[PDB]
């Protein structure tokens, strides 16, 4: 009894002071390390918000920042949650898509060829 | 099938009404009995400068949550809790802030 | 240890000299500066160099009592004496 | 100083300072950056 | 139809005949444990620590060696395949120092994730550990070989990638030596990489030493700049400073690598750059002043003229929000007469249809081809990451490169056809050592360089590109979608100029004198005091001002690569956009608020309020550039090729020969890293 | 084998995700999870009420007792909040978890009526997380400022906060608020490369 089900797009209530409008988001899925050879880092998605001014603080050595909204990293399972999570905080996005490892026949027997010149020298 | 938090998509403006018709009558009791501050025409000023904030209404579920919302954060100056002129100062009086232009902005430092 | 600047204040383990139209010198204004008196960099080369007999040496603070890792130093180089990566200590032969 | 002495290592400083205080010769701090140089000569 | 279906740890997959076992997991979402195996790189058996074992088996077999044929239930969690990899870890480990907080890598290390998941607890070891002698292999790459695992995979990247076989195997047993016998200084293009292809910490960046671990410096994903493949590369920030610069896999940017001179070159951003805006004083020399006042001098002059004696010009590190903010300022508030660093032919419909403006083949593309005749250029120098691309297509994949015009060191075979440009236009036509090639072909492709382009024989070069590839093409070459001419940009900028709307060359400038002339990142010579016949009144603004900066009134700071956040084009013709990663030092500001400033002090002011707004405008002038990595191949060459055959133009005299073909050459290039202490003290240590 | 823990009480509890499963509601079950000699049942918003007074009083399930009504915020789904209600038995001495699901702005039917202790912890929901409970008797911010915008848990928005700097300034009385500069939070980015567990993967 009493649904009023009504169609509309998502609005911010419970939102911070003016910040959001200024800020865009950059949902993207992180790469992998050069060093770290290991995908466990990457196939979740993460919406990390793009960095403002960082200066060296003139009490010790440290870069304090002003920008408050910085230094927090979302995890999202599927692309289409976070492109919907981000237009119902407010805050324009610009998504990434993902770029998937290209299957590439590496085969031991191309290592010792005799007609192809993808034969290895010394081991 | 579905939830409504209070009120179907007109009830909730008469809910906002209700809520304008609360807090202006309040204004006086934060003047006398609290502190004097500023001003009364600049606490009623203060009323108008929020709710022109709220000009996007487009769902009853929004609306309703911020009536909700209002009913405790002007409720609290009714039912008198600690403030003291520290709290429940809305209006920024302490920090000057920059004006939006290319040329003003740029000059002082942004983005 | 360290060289003292033209301006007054003393440089530290790396080369800090504060620049002149710099404002960052009122602090040692008054209150003085602490500055080591013994610089780490002159006492590496202090330590005398010591021989080893076999083709490789581990080195060690004073077994489990000194905080040290045991790091193995091949000393097959003739010139350039090995040393760990924690100490100052060189090793010849 | 009857039964055991502490080892000698030859860096420790022989003799003791007071606390430190709002007196002259009081701690201060600093940073060790070397900071972004910036090149302009005619 | 070529599908065989097989069980990871009872569960279906179906896999293409010819994939390892490894290749199969990677399917499912298994990731067994390795050190040699690499997506690149090619196959070896050395360390065994892949070992997973497949029931009714007595021997388990590695995950790079054998392929997948029918029937097999691979087991990766079972009693025998933990004790392998256990086993193994103990054994890597009992001749491996403790060197964890003196070494380079921390949090990367390929050794420390995998032997606290896989690895045993506790070693029963007692007695050992060998110590490896250390080889100074570079000024740019650090080398301590007592902790290399001997796993050789640096040894296989520099014989079969690189293509510089200097590392290699020596003695048996524990006294192994990894790297080169003779003490050679080993230093070429693609080394920056090895760096990244050592699993441990035996091969570290050099310039880099010693700043930040892997867990404390904060990733931000960026498109590199000062390079003509355009490579994408991971910069870590270590609160506020540019520690390291890391290449991230990527199909269309070549492979998972970067450039040797983009990716050690970080420190030349840091070393010299302008923080205050400098004007110059009554007395003669540049003194700082404050924004508004510097504003205030720069704008008295550019609103003062009109017409045609106002003239911009651009080249180098040029940002698409600097090339579209820069032509709003010039043809809306005076006459339109913008010109680029970068000299390029425009004479038959140059600037006119991106075919010709740009490469029409993409980057990936160069490994499904027949043939590749390129021209008088030198890929070792230029764009490294396009050099080891055409290495990996000739590896791989049959196929005869000819390269005619001037002979130079390269990774490949050889095949040159003559140097001479005289023996382009025999190419054209029945040649004897050509052509012949040319017109039995699955897929050929004509490289043409910007190095032998930017000449005294501009049109000559290419016509016979466009007669050359004309005549190939559609004649009996291409069967379908297929490219024929290539055009490869040196300079960052000249690929983003071309296609937003700028005259190439400084012919433009040359012709008619500009009475004011506002040079955004001027590092080629072409603005000079004996160039400009007048009064010079010239403003600088750019990121590193080394070269152009003394000849200069009105010297504006800007932000770099890593400081401005905007789009840049690629040479295969991509638009790859860059995230801001650190703040401008000083009060520089970005090259998109630079010029609507500079609008605003004046009288005339352009419609830009934010990022988003300079976006729309750049959308507006080409939709080619709105798209963030999405490339798309231009429609009509045959159309631009018989509008640039009527013009008529002789050939020089002198052979197309490159000015950078040595390897020392591409070291301190562009001026961006002319200023560096990385790259001044490994261009020294090359010759000496 | 020392060092891992034993477990036999597991068969004996796993009836009871059959017991209140063989009740059988659209309304009430949907999912039912069972590990290490715990429960957990996810119930639909729409009933919350009708099922705390099950399990409440009942012969064969008398729990009585609500230990923890604590709240999961996460992103990846569409429904955001995941509110487990954890009820504890002093006459059977086992635990039970009543979890629920809600999105971004709807309300669940809040468990006054049923316990007495739920109202502290209502209170507490919404101050965190903006989670509005319909047929609640006062609904006070505790932990929250007075004048404190937005919600403090919610993962939108960053750890040090929007109004954390709080001046003496040049007015006598006043306390400054608006000013939003801090010293910044070193966000290391520790996360280990390879999967350390198997049976948790999941196929894309
Ligand atoms: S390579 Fe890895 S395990 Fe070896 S010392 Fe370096 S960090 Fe430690
Ligand atoms: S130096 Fe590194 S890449 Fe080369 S064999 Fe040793 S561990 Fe492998
Ligand atoms: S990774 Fe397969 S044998 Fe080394
Ligand atoms: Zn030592």
């Amino acid at each position: 009894i009493t649904v009023d089900e009504k169609l509309d797009i998502t609005t911010i209530t419970g939102v911070p002071e003016e910040h959001i409008k200024t800020r865009k988001a950059r949902i993207f899925v992180p790469a992998r390390n050069n060093m770290q050879s290991g995908v466990n880092n990457t196939k979740k998605w993460k919406m990390e918000f793009d960095t403002r001014e960082r200066w060296e603080n003139p009490l010790m050595g440290w870069a304090s920042t002003a920008d408050p909204l910085s230094n927090l990293v979302l995890t999202f399972s599927t692309k289409e949650d976070a492109v919907a999570f981000a237009e119902k905080n407010g805050w324009s996005y610009d998504v990434e898509e993902r770029k998937v490892p290209k299957p590439k026949s590496k085969s031991y027997g191309a290592n010792f060829s005799w007609n192809k010149r993808t034969r290895v020298s010394t081991k | 099938v579905k939830p409504i938090f209070s009120r179907d998509m007109n009830e909730a403006k008469r809910r906002v009404r209700e809520l304008y018709r609360a807090w202006y009558r309040e204004v006086p009791n934060t003047v006398h009995l609290f502190q004097l501050d500023i001003s009364v025409k600049q606490g009623r000023d203060k009323v108008r400068e929020m709710f022109k904030k709220n000009a996007h209404i487009t769902d009853p579920r929004v609306v309703d949550l911020l009536v909700i919302k209002g009913k405790m954060e002007l409720e609290e100056t009714i039912k008198v809790w600690k403030q003291r002129t520290h709290v429940m100062r809305f209006f920024h009086e302490t920090e000057a802030p920059r004006p939006k232009d290319f040329l003003s902005k740029f000059y002082v430092g942004h983005d | 240890g360290v060289r003292t600047s033209p301006t007054g204040e003393k440089v530290t383990h790396t080369g800090q000299v504060y620049d002149d139209g710099d404002y960052r010198k009122v602090r040692f204004v008054g209150r003085q500066k602490e500055v080591n008196e013994n610089f780490a960099i002159d006492l590496i080369a202090e330590q005398p160099v010591s021989q080893v007999g076999s083709r490789v040496i581990s080195c060690d603070g004073g077994g489990g009592a000194l905080g040290h890792p045991r790091v193995y130093i091949n000393l097959d180089k003739e010139t350039k004496t090995g040393t760990c990566g924690y100490c100052g200590l060189q090793f010849r032969q | 100083p009857t039964v055991k002495p502490p080892t000698a290592r030859k860096f420790i400083w022989t003799n003791h300072k007071f606390n430190l205080s709002g007196t002259p010769q009081q701690y201060v701090p600093y940073s060790t950056t070397r900071k972004k140089i910036q090149e302009w000569v005619p | 139809s070529n599908l065989i279906e097989v069980f990871v740890d009872g569960q279906s997959v179906m896999v293409e005949p010819g994939t390892t076992v490894l290749q199969a997991c990677e399917k499912v979402g298994m990731q067994i444990p390795r050190f040699c195996y690499h997506e690149r790189l090619s196959v070896a058996g050395n360390c065994r620590m892949c070992l997973v074992e497949i029931e009714k088996a007595p021997k388990v077999v590695a995950a790079c060696a054998m392929p997948v044929m029918k029937g097999w239930n691979i087991l990766t969690n079972s009693e025998k395949t933990k004790k392998a990899r256990e086993g193994v870890m103990e054994f890597l480990l009992a001749n491996h120092p403790l060197d964890c907080p003196i070494c380079d890598q921390g949090g990367e290390c390929d050794l420390q994730d995998q032997s606290m998941m896989f690895g045993s607890d506790r070693s029963r070891f007692l007695e050992g550990k060998r110590a490896v002698e250390d080889k100074n292999i570079g000024p740019l790459v650090k080398t301590i070989m007592t902790r290399c695992i001997q796993c050789t995979r640096c040894i296989r990247f520099a014989s079969e990638i690189a293509g510089v076989d200097d590392l290699g195997t020596t003695g048996r047993g524990n006294d192994m030596q990894v790297g080169t016998y003779i003490e050679k200084m080993f230093m070429s293009e693609l080394s920056g990489n090895i760096i990244d292809i050592c699993p441990v910490g035996a091969l570290t960046s050099k310039p880099y030493a010693f700043t930040a671990r892997p867990w404390e410096t904060r990733k931000t994903e960026s498109i590199d700049v000062m390079d003509a493949v355009g490579s994408n590369i991971v910069v870590s920030t270590r609160t506020g400073e540019v520690m390291r610069i890391l290449p991230r896999m990527h199909e269309d940017i070549n492979e998972e690598w970067i450039s040797d001179k983009t990716r050690f070159a970080y420190d030349g951003l840091k070393r010299q750059r302008l923080t205050e805006p400098m004007v110059r004083n009554e007395k003669g020399l540049l003194t700082h002043t404050t924004w508004e006042d510097a504003l205030s001098r720069v704008a008295g002059m550019l609103q003062s003229f009109q017409g045609n004696d106002v003239a911009a010009i651009a080249g180098g590190l040029v940002d698409a929000e600097a090339l579209i903010a820069l032509k709003d300022l010039l043809n809306r508030v005076d006459s339109d007469t913008l010109c680029t660093e970068e000299v390029f032919p425009t004479a038959g419909a140059g600037t006119d249809l991106r075919s010709n403006y740009l490469l029409n083949t993409t980057i990936a593309g160069v490994e499904e081809a027949d043939v590749v005749l390129l021209v008088g250029t030198n890929p070792r120098f230029e764009a490294p990451l396009f050099n080891a691309r055409i290495r990996k297509s000739w590896l791989h994949n049959d196929l005869k490169v000819a390269l005619i015009g001037s002979p130079v060191d390269l990774t490949y075979r050889y095949d040159h056809l003559g140097d001479s440009p005289k023996i382009l236009q025999d190419i054209a036509s029945g040649s004897h050592p050509f052509s012949q090639v040319l017109q039995e072909a699955k897929k050929p492709m004509v490289i043409l360089g910007s190095s032998a382009l930017q000449r005294n024989d501009g049109a000559a070069i290419l016509a016979a590109v466009s007669n050359i590839a004309q005549k190939i093409r559609t004649s009996s070459g291409v069967t379908g979608d297929w490219k024929v001419m290539n055009i490869l940009h040196r300079i960052a900028s000249q690929v983003a100029a071309l296609d937003l709307g700028y005259k190439p060359g400084v012919e433009a400038i040359q012709k008619n004198p500009p009475k004011m002339l506002f040079l955004l990142g001027a590092d080629g010579g072409c603005i000079t005091r004996q160039d400009l016949p007048k009064d010079c009144f010239i403003v600088y603004q750019g990121h590193h001002g080394d070269v152009g900066a003394p000849i200069a009134d009105v010297i504006l700071p800007g932000a770099a690569y890593t400081e401005k956040s905007a789009t840049y084009v690629n040479t295969e013709g991509r638009a790859q956009q860059t995230k801001v990663a650190v703040t401008p030092p000083g009060l520089a500001r970005e090259d998109w608020k630079i010029i609507r400033a500079l609008s605003e002090i004046a009288g005339m002011t352009l419609p830009y309020d934010t990022l988003d707004q300079v976006r729309n405008r750049l959308e507006e002038v080409s939709p080619n550039l709105v798209r963030y990595d999405d490339v798309e191949g231009a429609n009509y060459f045959q159309q631009a090729s018989e509008l640039s055959k009527l013009v008529n133009q002789q050939l020089l005299a002198d052979p197309l020969v490159p000015p950078q073909l040595t390897i020392k050459d591409f070291y301190m290039t562009d001026s961006i890293s002319r200023a560096s202490q990385t790259m001044a003290k490994c261009v020294k240590a090359v010759t000496e | 084998t020392v060092r891992p823990r034993n477990d036999v009480a597991h068969k004996q509890l796993s009836a009871f995700g059959e017991y209140v499963a063989e009740i059988l509601p659209k309304y009430v079950q949907q999912v039912q999870v069972s590990c290490f000699n715990e429960l957990e049942i996810c119930i639909h918003p729409d009933g919350v009420i009708p099922v705390l007074t099950f399990l409440r009083d009942h012969s064969n399930a008398q729990f009585k007792s609500l230990a923890d009504l604590t709240a999961v915020d996460i992103p990846t789904r569409q429904n955001r909040f995941e509110i487990v209600y954890n009820l504890l038995s002093l006459r059977f001495n086992s635990r039970i978890r009543v979890k629920t699901y809600t999105d971004e702005l709807t309300p669940i039917e809040s468990s006054v009526p049923v316990y007495k202790a739920a109202n502290w912890y209502e209170r507490e929901i919404w101050d965190m997380f903006g989670v509005f409970f319909a047929n609640h008797p006062d609904l006070r911010r505790i932990l929250t400022d007075y004048g404190f915008e937005g919600h403090p848990f919610r993962k939108d928005f960053p750890l040090s906060g929007y109004v954390e700097l709080r001046y003496d300034d040049e007015v006598k009385r006043v306390v400054a608020e608006p000013v939003e500069l801090a010293q910044e939070f070193r966000k290391f980015d520790l996360n280990s490369p390879w999967e350390a567990f198997p049976a948790y993967r999941q196929p894309p």
